[PDB]
């Protein structure tokens, strides 16, 4: 196993510096390569041949090695370097390859910022299939952790909702969404349903009735 | 200039799956293809590799005994199968090409090749859960999800196995503003997710909008209308 730092951090413009450790079979008699992987996207060649670059790919990404070891640099650090960082190899003798652990890329001093929250009530076409559903939808908050709290006119509901964890967008901000499952009935049943959002001790509430 | 994979797939245990790689915009010629796979939330792992001038492959010892690499020389074709699937076998399978042209090659001497052009990724949900297709609802854009200004309006793709769904607007038209909402996974094993579009409010009673909602495991395609 080629091991890398599980986690590497730095303010944004500074450097940062991500580490492939090997062996002489491996990494120390092979060329080593590095990939960058977006949330989402399939990963991209940044450097290959331990030092050279790619057309398209900015000279703030520089490789180097030092037999056994391999790193990758990163000058100016942005917030769009925000990533998952590999180093490959090819074991020439063997034909096999090698991909080191992964290092994720945080970008340290990040402005906080409020979610915004929309609500969908039931749509007609889900009700005549006698089964109602309240979309609770959370978008660009940071750090990426919200509470989901929802209530049945003002009194507490438990059972029937399903939160996803928190994840990252594209513009390194969180998303998450929450779904309330209902039946017809009791939607119906109650004047109002609200999705409450709490994050950094703030809370933004939306709500919908029949 | 792109590796086009095969769509996604349920698989049950003890099955064999097959996923394609195939050239558009350019061809093999005499460049290396790779397959390399990545589980939920984990690392990149590579499993074998084919040079389909050659014929020539090899596969990592950890799938050497069930993994079958090929590739068609004319058309461009290339595939990995995977024998005696498991639930640890559930992950995006890629298929990458090299950067070397091995016309050039002398054994004598190693060559500076890596994963130049990735495919987007097929991911195979190992499971003894059969698919599913969704069920297509639509999110109106009313007061309560209007910003001005601008308007909120989606769609709800409910109850459907397994992963993934892609949601586009208008047939690719409408990209500003889009969010397609990663899906939930309810109590029942069924997953669901949610696609928003903020267009401006003037537009919502003279411009039509469709999401394009893709499960490409069930092989369907729901073209939802939305409308005030
Ligand atoms: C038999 C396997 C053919 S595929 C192949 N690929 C080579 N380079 C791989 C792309 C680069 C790479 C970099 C980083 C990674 F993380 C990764 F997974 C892959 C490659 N380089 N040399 N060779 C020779 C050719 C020869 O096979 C042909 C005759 O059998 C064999 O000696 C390989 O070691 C490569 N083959």
């Amino acid at each position: 196993v080629v091991t890398q730092p599980p986690s590497v951090s730095a303010a944004p413009g500074q450097k940062v510096t991500i580490s492939c450790s090997g062996s002489n079979s491996d990494i120390g008699n092979n060329y080593v390569s590095w990939y960058q992987q977006l949330p989402g996207t399939a990963p991209k060649l940044l450097i290959y041949d331990n030092n050279k670059r790619p057309s398209g790919i900015p000279d703030r990404f520089s490789g180097s090695k030092s037999g056994t070891s391999a790193t990758l640099a990163i000058t100016g650090l942005q917030a769009g370097d925000e990533a998952d960082y590999y180093c490959g190899t090819w074991l020439y003798d063997r034909a096999v390859g090698l991909f080191g652990g992964g290092t994720k890329v945080t970008v340290l001093g990040q402005p906080k910022a409020a979610p915004s929250v929309t609500l969908f009530p039931p749509s007609s076409e889900e009700l005549q299939a006698n089964k109602a559903t309240l979309v609770c939808l959370i978008s660009d908050f940071y750090p990426g952790a919200v509470t989901v709290a929802w209530k049945a006119d003002s009194s507490p509901v438990k059972a029937g909702v399903e939160t996803t964890t928190p994840s990252k967008q594209s513009n390194n901000k969180y998303a998450a969404s929450s779904y309330l499952s209902l039946t017809p009935e009791q939607w119906k049943s109650h004047r109002s349903y609200s999705c409450q959002v709490t994050h950094e001790g703030s809370t933004v509430e939306k709500t919908v009735a029949p | 200039v792109q590796l086009q994979e095969s769509g996604a797939e349920v698989k049950k245990p003890g099955s064999s799956v097959r996923v394609s790689c195939k050239a558009s915009g350019g061809t093999f010629d005499s460049y290396s293809i790779h397959w390399v796979r990545q589980a939920p939330g984990q690392g990149l792992e590579w499993m074998g590799g084919i040079i389909p001038a050659f014929g020539t492959l090899s596969s990592a010892q950890d799938f050497q005994a069930r993994v079958t690499i090929s590739a068609d020389k004319s058309t461009s074709t290339a595939y990995m199968e995977l024998s005696g699937l498991r639930s640890e076998d559930t992950a995006v399978y890629y298929c990458a090409r090299g950067s070397f042209d091995y016309y050039f090659w002398s054994a004598s001497h190693p060559p500076n090749d890596a994963l130049a052009i990735w495919g987007q990724g097929t991911l195979v949900t190992v499971s003894s859960a059969s698919t599913k297709g969704p069920s297509v609802f639509p999110l109106a854009p009313s007061s309560k999800s209007t910003s001005g200004g601008t308007a909120a309006l989606g769609c709800l793709v409910k109850d459907y196995f397994p992963e993934p769904v892609t949601v586009s607007w208008n047939s690719g038209a409408l990209t500003s503003g889009v969010h397609t909402f990663p899906a939930v996974l309810q109590s029942s094993g069924l997953y669901s997710l949610s696609s928003v579009v903020t267009v401006p409010s003037s537009s919502l009673g003279t411009q039509t909008y469709i999401c394009n909602v893709n499960h490409k495991p069930s092989n369907t395609k729901v073209d939802k209308r939305v409308e005030p």
